[PDB]
């Protein structure tokens, strides 16, 4: 009635697309747009510029869109499910799992080279599932008890990660340290051939729950009186999150404030209705990450800055801003 | 009718051999001191304690228009009863329009249709809640009194007549100012009479229950110790055992309870 | 108006800690019975080398474990009172991050005196603990929610600087960072304890001087203000005292690790929240638990010397698993 | 005499407000939600005049001297506030809570007073219990005993109730208000209490002040103030009065 923001959505879309083009035309391997268009058009003189665009630079752009989109949408969903803007897709323990999955592989062994995201993926989901099972009671899931189960399993996980880091050598240390810092330098097409449908699915389960999510943000008991299966929905949202965020962190490492920032902006821009906030967040998420990952590729080139670093230089003024906002 | 017959709820037993019936068209007010079990009995009529939700054990019959509550899906149940709770400060800054529309959630067909009838009902419910001035507002700039009119709007929206239902009030009337409290229990009675709706309301001030209730159930220690019209039930001996409070009655031009 | 018959609980822990402490000197990498170890530390000319291994290599490590445990136990008790919440960790002040910023700033930007590392961690610890305070306080009212929000934001910025510096670190620097970041008492030497201990004791003194005000503040902030507690001065005095003790400790132990949550929580469940019991109670139990944890590292996998943070996390995990199992239903 | 003369508080939520709490007597403060009842109470308590971003003007005096000039810890021995019983962050024993009433004074006569405070509030069976096993009614009784412990006499002080009657049951909110007056009288003590139910204040106050949109609109004994037109311009609520042989307010 009082809320016409589908132009906000459509704007975020245009800005995202626009940013995508801009990311494809910059910058480390120096290609002027004229060689960029010739390369895409099949000119044999631009044969190497084309391989860069399609084999190095396109997979990183599409991965940045998947990462940012996946974190915005699961931030949107977590914060509705916990009715707190501070809930973060990691609370399931997927993030620690992936860390533990990845770092036990880097430090023990073995196989290669798409083995790193599979270990990270199975580690996330397993720690996710364990954290769930410890909190649920067959079958009622309290969200306070989810947090305690999380604090506890992340304690256990973190020790196993600490022990591996300890017995690791200098090569293996170099790998953990950078794996956990975040990166998209890996990105190639076979990787995100797998990841993309994983987070494509998660986003479908989440959009399929948006109306039940809105009722939920009114009251757990209130949603229950309106007919929402509050127990079945917690389990449904949590799986979908653990699924897209699991696939994501498995091949990007740990990042990094986007799942908090993007939903909170669209919620400030358009209100909390899950029907707008999830696409809005996914959209603004993908936009902010691409922008971040672009800056990492080029701000200090040929250094490739971990993008965990840049997305924190985003969360810092954001949290500093909503400090300044809420002084009263 | 909405009926408990020989109800037990159980940590010992909080409700012991309780039998009460909510009649369509009439408003039953529920009295009792703190801890008497009022809020449990009401949760029980909602169906929060019977079905695929709970470890607390329940015995005896509870019936909505003829069938055991436990056989009524939470979706279907959301169309025969609604619950007006209390501490409505929302977790996110929805609009008024959105809160009320959420009352049409159990009816919205596709999943969250937001059809045109639904936006009308939402407007007409805000109308009878006396909250139509608040269209547009952020629910977090609303005084507790305004918000309380909006939550009433939303619960009416869910019960709106269409194509006998039950309204359960969980102390809706407290932390409203005086004029406000009488306004709401008058409208509730009117709606109950006009839509043939069964109302059970937990009320603190027994004098307030006396003016607006067709029936009063005084709940003392897990059991209903008086039931019937405000005239017969409201007596010094009854107030005595329900509340431990020595009172007397006094007349007007409905009779008022007074201490000493 | 009776009491709860605590002080024996206090006395026991002091004994148990003291006992355990004594045995700690005999079971490190150098094995020596109580008899020979007594004789050596007491001047027996026959054991001049044994006195050197004990008084120079073992003792500073055992003493550091007592300073760390007692430090975290006591500052946690204070912060959990201050925030009226058992989940406040001493870290939240800001100090842990600044230690890790200052420690990494130095390891990675070399252009080594063994007093250079703890002094850097201590300056960064206090600076970012002081910066977070200024961002939250408005000259001068300190809302604890805003302190937490400044912390989130200043913590994001310091992790940006840390990962940036890690990213550029060579192999030797990376090996320091991760070792320091897993927590270890293996850097414990007397010259630095000379500096760390008075900090921890002075932080310790300032908290004790607030045990009554903190008890009144457990009643409600406005309730305590009505009792005459200057709750704004109280918030600042605890934070500067916590920042000073934790900052000293992280400076030479690294990141550890659950004690300041666990210890003041068991002492509470044994004797109630009375700050007059809990703050010395938690420090004794913290010293007892930390030492038990470092005795565990130097032992369970001998001769490896397992990071202490790893062992204190293996206390946290069962502690929070116990919390979970306890608060089912509730 | 705890007095507010031409008191303004800031928009502005109290406009030119003059009222006086006087020893031995219980004034009850009536108004609808958002009338500034709680602001004025905080003002008397000294929360908006010491050192602690809003604007306050006019004289507020406690026994002659201006509130703006009275330290918080000395002010704590001249008044206390009953805030409606909240369960603390951690599980203190009932004794520890009451004794905390003695914090501004701090022992030995303390343990004696804490007992006699706990007794006057009818909360002495609760000794050694954990406050988190207590019902809100017992918790209310214990909080009352803590405030009495604070104002206890030894060798004119003030008690402010910020809606303590709240959600105590009918018979217990009557006991509490009665026992306040009884203590107000014996210890010669000025009581200002925010009461919800106007009939509750009729039956237990000595003076009723009505608050309507930031300012006072009536002040006197229940008999003279409890009129349909005062209840009208205070509550926007049309009532009549009925006798008893304490006349009670009724709608229509
Ligand atoms: C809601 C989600 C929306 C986000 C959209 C992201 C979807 C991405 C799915 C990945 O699909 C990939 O597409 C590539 C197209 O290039 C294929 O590479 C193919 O082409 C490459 C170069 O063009 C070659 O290097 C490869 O060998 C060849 O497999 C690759 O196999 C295929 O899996
Ligand atoms: C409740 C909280 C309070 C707990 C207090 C913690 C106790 C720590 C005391 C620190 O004091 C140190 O004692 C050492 C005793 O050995 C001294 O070393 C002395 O002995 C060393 C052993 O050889 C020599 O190397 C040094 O030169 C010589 O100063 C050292 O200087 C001194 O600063």
């Amino acid at each position: 009635s009082r809320r016409f923001a589908p132009f906000v959505l459509a704007a975020l879309a245009i800005l995202m697309g626009a940013m995508s083009v801009v990311a494809l035309c910059v910058g480390a391997y120096r290609i002027p747009l004229a060689e960029a268009w010739a390369a895409l058009s099949g000119d044999p003189a631009a044969q190497q510029a084309r391989a860069v665009l399609l084999d190095i630079r396109a997979p990183r752009v599409v991965l940045a869109l998947l990462v940012g989109g996946g974190f915005g949408a699961t931030g949107a969903a977590m914060q509705a499910l916990f009715r707190n803007p501070l809930a973060d897709p990691g609370l399931v323990g997927v993030s620690s799992g992936a860390a533990l999955g990845a770092t036990t592989l880097i430090v023990l062994g073995h196989a290669s080279a798409a083995a790193l995201p599979v270990a990270a993926f199975a580690g996330g989901l397993a720690v996710a599932a364990l954290v769930y099972r410890l909190a649920a009671s067959r079958g009622r899931l309290a969200l306070p008890l989810l947090l305690l189960a999380g604090i506890a399993i992340n304690a256990l996980v973190g020790a196993a990660i600490g022990l591996l880091t300890f017995v690791a050598d200098d090569a293996q240390l170099r790998s953990l340290t950078f794996w956990s810092l975040g990166s998209l330098g890996g990105a190639q097409w076979p990787t995100l051939a797998a990841v993309a449908p994983c987070v494509a699915l998660g986003g479908v389960l989440l959009v399929r729950e948006r109306d039940a999510l809105n009722a939920l943000q009114l009251g757990e008991t209130e949603a229950l009186h309106l007919g929402v299966p509050v127990q079945r929905l917690k389990r449904r949202v949590l799986v979908a999150v653990a699924l897209a965020v699991g696939a994501l962190v498995s091949c990007a490492g740990i990042i990094g404030f986007i799942g908090l920032v993007a939903p909170h902006c669209v919620r400030l821009a358009c209100g909390p209705d899950q029907r707008i906030v999830l696409p809005g967040a996914a959209l603004l998420g993908a936009l902010l990450t691409l922008a971040a990952d672009l800056a990492a590729r080029t701000v200090a080139a040929p250094a490739d800055i971990p993008l965990g670093v840049l997305t924190a230089l985003l969360g810092a003024p954001f949290f500093l801003a909503l400090l300044w906002k809420n002084r009263g | 009718m909405l009926t408990a017959h020989h109800l037990d709820v159980a940590h010992g037993t909080i409700l012991r051999d309780l039998s009460l019936s909510i009649e369509p068209g009439r408003v039953t007010a529920l009295l009792g001191r703190n801890g008497a079990g009022k809020s449990t009995l009401l949760k029980t009529f909602a169906g929060e304690l019977t079905g695929s939700v709970a470890g607390v054990r329940v015995t005896g019959d509870v019936t909505l228009n003829g069938e055991p509550l436990a056989r009524i899906d939470a979706p279907r149940l959301a169309c025969l009863r609604a619950v007006l709770p209390q501490a409505a400060q929302p977790a996110f800054p929805f609009s008024v329009d959105e809160i009320v529309l959420l009352g049409r959630y159990p009816h919205a067909r596709r999943s969250g249709a937001t059809s045109h009838r639904d936006r009308d009902i939402a407007w007409r419910a805000l109308e009878r809640a006396g909250a139509d001035a608040l269209v547009g507002r952020d629910v977090t700039t609303l005084s507790g009194g305004e918000l309380a009119r909006v939550q009433f709007a939303r619960v009416l929206a869910q019960l709106w007549p269409d194509h006998p239902r039950y309204l359960l009030l969980d102390e809706p009337t407290a932390a409203l100012d005086l004029a406000h409290q009488h306004r709401l229990l008058d409208t509730v009675r009117a709606v109950a009479r006009e839509w043939q709706l069964g109302v059970l309301a937990i009320v603190h001030d027994p004098n307030l229950a006396a003016r607006h209730a067709d029936a009063i159930a005084m709940l003392a220690d897990g059991t209903i110790v008086a039931h019937g019209a405000p005239r017969d039930v409201m007596t010094p001996a009854h107030i005595a055992q329900c509340y431990g409070f020595a009172v007397k009655m006094v007349e007007t031009g409905p009779p008022v309870m007074v201490p000493a």
